[PDB]
């Protein structure tokens, strides 16, 4: 009902102005109009949400760490639970944007691969804060969404893509911070790194750099790990 | 470590 | 709840650098109709500073795409920045009634007055970035005036509290009322009489006496060509 | 102009 092309350049005024919870609803909004999303559309939708998140995800590790160190330690649990409250409206927020919509929109095997990872990532941060048997369901859910993920993404796509690529870098991360497997993780990003190299020859011009960027990255992380 | 900067 | 409550969740929200959480915490202490210690007092100027500081930036940002620009982008940034205006205009609304009705009203210390005073005259400067606007510049030179006169009379001129109020009054002199003169007269003379007696001041406030005191000569600098 | 920082 709203002109898309409208909330779209709010989406990128709000970008530049820091204003992300802006840049999330118009993004929200666009998504709820129920047709498919653009390559543009879908990464100011995942930027935005990624900073809404981001901002929480960052608050709560202070405040709880904080709260390592009777009144005081009360105020800081408090509020600790106060930034979790705001991080699991997020997270189902988009959670939900992709279940009714992004997943079941999506029509090709690149669009399916970003969605089911992107509900990886989101019970992933879900995971970071989670407790109890609310977490064991929580882990399990990214873990099947970043898995079949993979799956797609080894039949119908190319190991040159950016997108593969990327997805392969968070799961590791998953596999190695919320697993605690450094042997998954570096064997998946070990395997996913030398599976474009080995055609990094077919790379397009407009796929280039985020592609080798990616590849950086996954061989960073192994260095770490 | 260090997860995707950017989608 | 508690002042106390109030004041320690500002402090855990200042760490989280959730300053929209710490404004509302200090604006409940605030209402709750004692004045501030000296802590609260600046915790709450922190908050707000912040919180508006975040829309005065964004508002820069989108005139000056609104400026620069293609009809669809221009009226796209001409109503976002509509929109963060109205913020700040709330935001500076909200302090300015919190120093009427609060603040300015139960001080019974000089220098509590002189700070909250130096507020008034901020964030009327701050309305008249983005201003009805004569009306709005009076109010704000009116308010920097008596806080000026007062810490003449209250406060040696190596005071930070004082030397913070003679840089953002040269400020709004130099910006808002385009009167350089006045604007380099008001700086030179304050850093003049506070250079005369460093030789006096207290170890504990000689580092904030200076930081002042070098922007006051900053601007001095840039002012005059 | 540089204001008061905080």
């Amino acid at each position: 009902h709203m002109d898309k092309n409208e909330l779209v350049q709010k989406a990128k005024l709000a970008e530049q102005a820091e204003r992300y919870d802006d840049m999330a609803a118009c993004m929200k909004s666009v998504t709820e109009q129920g047709a498919e999303l653009s390559n543009e559309e879908r990464n100011l939708l995942s930027v935005a949400y990624k900073n809404v998140v981001g901002a929480r995800r960052s608050s709560w590790r202070v405040v709880s760490s904080i709260e390592q160190k009777e009144k005081k330690q009360q105020m800081a649990r408090e509020y600790r639970e106060k930034i979790e409250t705001e991080l699991r409206d997020i997270c189902n927020d988009v959670l939900s944007l992709l279940e009714k919509f992004l997943i079941p929109n999506a029509s090709q095997a690149e669009s399916k691969v970003f969605y089911l990872k992107m509900k990886g990532d989101y019970y992933r941060y879900l995971a970071e804060v989670a407790a109890g048997d609310d977490k064991k369901g929580i882990v399990d859910q990214s873990q099947q969404a970043y898995q079949e993920a993979f799956e797609i993404s080894k039949k119908e796509m190319q190991p040159t893509h950016p997108i593969r690529l990327g997805l392969a870098l968070n799961f590791s991360v998953f596999y190695y911070e919320i697993l605690n497997s450094p042997e998954k993780a570096c064997s998946l990003a070990k395997t996913a790194f030398d599976e474009a190299i080995a055609e990094l020859d077919t790379l397009s011009e407009e796929s280039y750099k985020d592609s080798t960027l990616i590849m950086q990255l996954l061989r960073d992380n192994l260095t770490l790990w | 470590s260090i997860s995707l900067p950017v989608p």
